[PDB]
């Protein structure tokens, strides 16, 4: 249309909602395949421990969730005539949760199935997995909430 | 060294944790001291087996016993690691059997080619390099049939006895030589090229002193394959060998291969971005096997004398 | 791999086609970096801040976290005790998350004119390069504390003969990581926002 | 502000009295636990009531 | 009869850590007993005495040492669960200000914080509510692995939602929406159309907690965040500041005067002025208002970011 | 029981969700993406709640 | 009975004249207290030889055939009622609970029967389910 509100505006917005799920869910998938094979590898001989071990597949989860209400929160901000300056603030929410909520899901991937097969060797490793997981998790958190920051400046 | 901990990250920091259990130097001193058996497991339960005997009896404890706890202690916690290994290192530990089941093959051969029972022989034999095949032995002794018969289905299908050992065993390091050349990144590839070629050369030179052509069933990947195979291929004597061993630098004055073996073992731990570890962990800890065997030997009937030949450089 | 050596080929015709051709000036990054939006920049910026530095802060986790849970197989106090070493990758997301809320308060809307001006394209270029400046030193530095806090997990396997110069050479990593927060603290210091 | 000053008064008060008043049986965990709450509850309280006692943000909104 | 198999093995156990005399046969045991257990042992030795004819001496008696004794806490069933997770970082110093203490309230306080929802806070006293009421009962029970985690720390999760539901009440915040309970300092306007934008105008303070006119507005993020942020700050120094102070508490106890002047003033001065000026700064701004008095509101931001 | 405190919790939250739209709230019925007629939209859940009443009184036959 | 809360307890490093004509004895009304920690000081000597290891090797040789007992517990599937009267005994507030004589003697010498007597009985019942499936596999085919 105008000069501020042109036809490719709207392509940012709907990138970045797309991006915002696409990314985290990548992550979380690759949370939850890295953390179920080393679910289904621990209780096969180890069956009673078997709802401790699963906080990190619940824990990439949450991932997949925060990528979730990032995208519902920006498609609430699409349009057809949009600015181009709220454009590019749904992408950054977009590849803000999204980039950031892959490394954290592989990160949780890499440390739960790391720990979810050394906190049966052991169990005293159960309290120290959980707070290394915690700290790959929030890093999608901080995305979330560069993306949530971003996203209150639209209008 | 930055992509080795996704796949062996817990891997590498629970075979370094493992190192840390192969008992030290001091760690012999108070166990050279008991004179009997039950006081060796009493203080041999404060290290990091951990009362690994505490299911057998104290009355009948045998000096084999604690060679095969022991022994089946390391091999749960080989196929412990093992089964937890990607494509890259899976294969690799695959490797490391694959270097076992020859020296399983070649047991069975020369147990079966006499008149010996299977179940007795079988019990010998070790246990990383198993397949299912193994347990049989017995269809022909003919050196040909073994292979299109037994061996066609075995890994050891792409590789007189004793010819058919050299045989498999030299176009195995052969093809583990290059295998860690290919697959293996840059922290271990100096490492699975010089104590892979130690390996080569220990055997190699195992060759000449046992035959006293020989050109064909001698490993080529080491130090020793460009000049020295030529030299000890002539050779017949024991001067011949010894005449042909000086030429090089890290092996003259040897012909103590074990004691050669621990220490270039203990640098091998000195990298710690490496799949090498795992390799210098079993070859380590099967050393530590049979040290505290090598000491309950000399518990079990009195030989107080040549006690102290265990060598630990860790 | 081939795509590479395809799409170089690519560049090298269509430059020499329109260089023989006397229009080798309509390949021009300078009037493309003066027609595209400041908001990409600027946002491309924050977003790739906050990204990378989590990217480099996530590396450096998994690296030194999963040789720590394999290092407390044997001895389980290491993950309380060697839990500084994922605290340093983790502020290295802190410090991305910093820049993040800085760097926003300087993303306002700008009018219809004013909007290709002087100032405007001054801070788009600078949220741009300063945000990858701390997005990409903090990924470069969680991956260094990363690989270093790892060498601090199997060498607290051993009681205490190294631990007091392995946290030296730790820290060392967390100041360049401080040293990167300051730069693009410069960078955009004297940026303002979109007027 | 006075109204943060004056319940800072009677908090400071309450928690004074406490700490002479307080039971002889489990003394160091009663008297520093409410304490500990009360200044924890003041501390929250005087900062969600200073953010809002002149604020710079009016609340905007279009549905109505 | 495994029970007194066990226990007849664990005494031998410790009586191997001991010291015999080849003149006299006696059995020195040196051990770490608190000091007002003292009564308890010679009433035990009495009665062990009249129990035993043998009239011995059963000299028990203390000497003073060179090493280090252990950190006993002697806790209750209401501050175990505190200490519990306040030495799993680790086993404190003899003597030293224990952290399990203030645990008791910084550790739910500061979860609640985080969590802060009256719905939410309710759904977990209800939760840890349960288990407080008949703790009796559930003190013999099957105890799985996740059910004596959630039973050693029902007071921990009780104090938590208690916590949470009066921050749920400072965040004006029942499961996602606002109590409409006191009269609003936000007086919205008096004739609008339908779809319009509406600023409305400050006409009070809300007494206890955030106005709900806040609720649905389109910068509720823009207030919220900035309060938030400055909270996470204030009460992060305080934090800091009091578990810091311990640390004189602790070196005025031992006598050691030198780490005092060594250590801890020149950290209190650092910490102070670095991050005290600047806790001092959002409570100053939050007590000046920055619109009758026509100046210009500053920025606490970069204000800290051009003192260095 | 998982019917019965999920009913015992349904009966409450979603009552007093029925009185804050039949005394028209302005936090439910007070923007413009509102469930119009207050007193329209609160017997569909003075209905729902009184349904889980019927779970509730229905599973605390078995208890 | 000061509270030890804010600090840690103020510790006394109490030492025991025990002669050794109640060495035994007294350790438990002691041990039944709860109260010392002690100290290691035989942490020189060999560890082997601190003059009550043949009488703890003794009655670990009694534990390592109790949790034989249990696996026999577990392959034959008894329920194992597990009577808690050893908790009502000993109550682990006050040093009440008396000591166990030379039942002890007795536990060994009954301890070491029943292993000998249930690995007969165990090999010579598995000595029977050997030609049991090697019948019950022959009674296939035929």
């Amino acid at each position: 249309m105008t000069e501020l509100c042109p036809v490719y505006a709207p392509f940012f917005g709907a990138i970045g909602c797309a991006s915002a799920i696409i990314f985290t869910s990548l992550g979380a998938a690759y949370g939850t395949a890295k953390s179920g094979v080393g679910i289904c590898a621990t209780c096969v001989l180890r069956p009673d421990l078997l709802f401790k071990n699963i906080v990190p597949v619940i824990m990439a989860g949450i991932i997949a969730i925060y990528g979730l209400v990032v995208s519902v929160l920006v498609c609430y901000s699409l349009g057809q005539k949009q600015a181009l300056y709220t454009g590019f603030i749904q992408l950054g929410a977009g590849l803000s949760v999204g980039l950031s909520g892959l490394a954290a899901g592989f990160a949780i991937g890499i440390v739960g199935d790391a720990g979810v097969r050394g906190s049966s060797q052991q169990p005293r490793l159960f309290v120290g997995m959980i707070l290394i997981l915690i700290f790959a998790e929030v890093l999608g958190l901080y995305g979330l909430i560069v993306a949530l920051l971003l996203n209150s400046r639209a209008t | 060294g930055v992509y080795f901990n996704i796949d062996n990250g817990f891997i590498e920091g629970v075979v370094r944790g493992y190192r840390n259990g192969l008992l030290s130097n001091n760690q012999y001193i108070n166990l050279t001291q008991c004179d009997t058996l039950e006081d060796l497991k009493l203080q041999l339960s404060s290290t990091d087996y951990g009362n690994f005997l505490s299911s057998v009896s104290s009355e009948s404890l045998t000096t084999s016993l604690i060679q095969e706890y022991a022994s089946s202690k390391l091999y749960h916690e080989f196929n412990y690691i093992r089964d937890q290994s990607s494509g890259s290192t899976r294969k690799f530990m695959d490797y490391i059997t694959y270097g076992y089941m020859i020296d399983n093959v070649a047991l069975m051969i020369t147990g079966t080619i006499h008149d010996r029972d299977k179940g007795e022989i079988l019990q010998r034999c070790h246990p990383l390099g198993w397949f299912d095949t193994l347990p049989t032995l017995s269809v022909a002794t003919d050196l040909e049939s073994l292979y299109e018969t037994v061996l066609v289905d075995t890994p050891l299908a792409p590789y007189n006895i004793e010819i058919i050992r050299n045989k498999l065993y030299k176009a195995y390091l052969e093809d583990f030589y290059n295998f860690v050349t290919e697959e293996i990144p840059e922290p271990a590839k100096e490492c699975m090229q010089t104590l892979l070629g130690f390996e080569a050369d220990r055997r190699s030179i195992n060759i000449a002193l046992n035959s006293l052509l020989k050109s064909d069933l001698l490993p080529n990947i080491g130090k020793l394959y460009p000049l020295a195979t030529f030299h000890l291929a002539q050779a017949q004597d024991f001067e011949g060998v010894r005449a042909a061993l000086a030429n090089v630098y890290e092996y003259r004055g040897f012909l103590h291969f074990y004691q050669l073996e621990m220490e270039l073992c203990r640098d091998a731990f000195t990298q710690q971005f490496a799949i090498s570890t795992v390799w210098a962990w079993m070859k380590s800890k099967e050393q530590e096997v049979r040290n505290i065997t090598w000491i309950a030997e000399c518990i079990a009937q009195n030989q107080r004398e040549r006690i102290n030949n265990y060598i630990s450089v860790y | 791999h081939f795509l590479y050596y395809l799409v170089l080929i690519v560049v090298i015709v269509y430059g020499l086609y329109k260089l023989f051709t006397g229009h080798g000036s309509d390949i021009n990054f300078g009037k493309f970096l003066l027609r595209t939006s400041p908001y990409m920049w600027a946002n491309l910026g924050i977003a790739l801040c906050v990204g990378l530095s989590v990217v480099g802060a996530a590396w450096g986790i998994f690296i030194t976290g999963s040789s720590m849970i394999g290092a407390g197989v044997r001895a389980p106090r290491i993950t309380t005790k060697n839990l500084i070493s994922i605290i340093f990758c983790e502020v290295v997301a802190i410090y991305g998350l910093i820049i993040a809320i800085v760097f926003s308060s300087k993303l306002t809307v700008a009018t219809a004119e004013n909007m290709y001006s002087k100032s405007n394209l001054y801070t788009g270029y600078s949220l741009f390069w300063a945000g990858i400046t701390v997005g990409a030193s903090n990924l470069i530095c969680g991956i260094a504390v990363g690989i270093t806090g790892a060498t601090a997990a199997i060498s607290d396997a051993a009681d205490s003969a190294l631990f007091v110069k392995i946290l030296v050479i730790e820290i060392f990593g967390s100041i360049l990581g401080l040293l990167g927060l300051i730069v693009g603290l410069l960078m955009a210091g004297k940026a303002s926002e979109f007027q | 502000f006075y109204t943060v000053v004056g319940v800072f008064i009677v908090v400071s008060a309450m928690s004074v009295l406490f700490w002479i008043m307080a039971p002889k049986n489990n003394q160091a965990v009663w008297r520093s636990t409410v304490i500990l709450t009360l200044a924890m509850m003041f501390l929250m309280w005087a900062i969600t009531f200073l953010c809002q006692l002149h604020p710079l943000v009016a609340p905007r909104r279009s549905d109505l | 009869w495994f029970q007194d198999v066990t226990r007849e093995k664990a005494i031998f156990e410790i009586l191997n850590k001991s010291n015999y005399d080849t003149n006299r046969k006696i059995l020195i045991a040196e051990g770490w007993i608190p000091r007002d257990e003292l009564a308890t042992l010679q009433a035990r030795l009495g009665e062990m005495i009249a129990r035993l004819g043998i009239d011995v001496p059963s000299i028990i008696q203390v000497l003073d040492t060179n090493h280090t004794p252990p950190t006993f806490h002697r806790t209750n069933k209401f501050t175990a669960g505190f200490q519990s997770i306040c030495d799993c970082y680790g086993i404190a110093q003899y003597r030293e200000i224990n952290a399990g203490l203030p645990t008791i309230v910084t550790f739910p306080f500061m979860f609640a914080i985080m969590f802060g929802d009256m719905g939410h806070g309710f759904l977990m006293t209800l939760a840890a509510l349960s288990l407080v009421l008949n703790e009796k009962k559930i003190n013999k029970m099957k105890r799985g692995e996740i059910f004596d985690m959630a039973f050693t720390g029902r007071y921990i999760i009780l104090l938590m939602g208690v916590f949470s539901m009066y921050t749920g009440f400072l965040y004006n915040d029942i499961f996602s929406k606002t109590m409409t309970i006191f009269k609003s300092g936000w007086k919205w306007p008096d004739h609008w159309k339908k779809g319009e934008s509406i600023t409305a105008t400050s006409v009070g303070t809300y007494p206890i907690g955030l106005d709900w006119a806040w609720h649905g507005t389109e910068n509720a993020l823009l207030f919220s965040n900035s309060y938030k942020m400055k909270l996470s700050i204030l009460m992060g120094f305080i934090h800091m500041t009091y578990s810091y102070f311990f640390s004189l508490a602790n070196h005025l106890y031992f006598n050691s005067m030198i780490d005092i002047i060594g250590n801890f003033i020149p950290g209190l001065l650092f910490m102070q002025g670095i991050f005290g000026y600047l806790s001092v700064c959002i409570v100053y701004k939050w007590a000046v208002d920055w619109v009758k008095d026509g100046k210009p509101a500053p920025g606490l931001l970069n204000m800290l970011i051009n003192m260095f | 029981w998982c019917c019965t405190v999920l009913s015992a919790f349904g009966v409450v939250i979603l009552s007093v969700i029925a009185h804050l739209f039949n005394t028209n709230h302005e936090s439910f019925v007070g923007s413009i993406n509102d469930p119009e007629d207050g007193p329209a939209v609160a017997h569909t859940v003075y209905l729902a709640a009184l349904v889980y009443l019927v779970f509730f009184v229905f599973c605390g036959f078995q208890v | 009975k000061e509270e030890a809360i804010f600090r840690s307890a103020e510790m006394a490093l109490v030492q025991f004249y025990i002669p050794q004509e109640i060495s035994r004895d007294s350790a438990y009304t002691l041990g039944q207290l709860g109260l010392v920690q002690f100290r290691d000081l035989n942490s020189k000597v060999r560890a082997f030889q601190r003059t009550f290891v043949n009488e703890i090797r003794r009655l670990d040789n009694v534990e390592r055939q109790y949790r034989y007992f249990y696996s026999l517990l577990k392959k034959h599937d008894i329920k194992l009622y597990e009577g808690d009267t050893d908790k009502y005994l000993d109550g682990s507030g006050e040093l009440y609970v008396p000591p166990s004589g030379s039942v002890i003697d007795d536990y060994v010498r009954n301890a070491s029967y029943l292993e000998e007597r249930l690995i007969q009985m165990e090999d010579a019942t598995d000595q029977i389910e050997v030609q049991k499936n090697d019948l019950e596999q022959y009674r296939f085919i035929l």
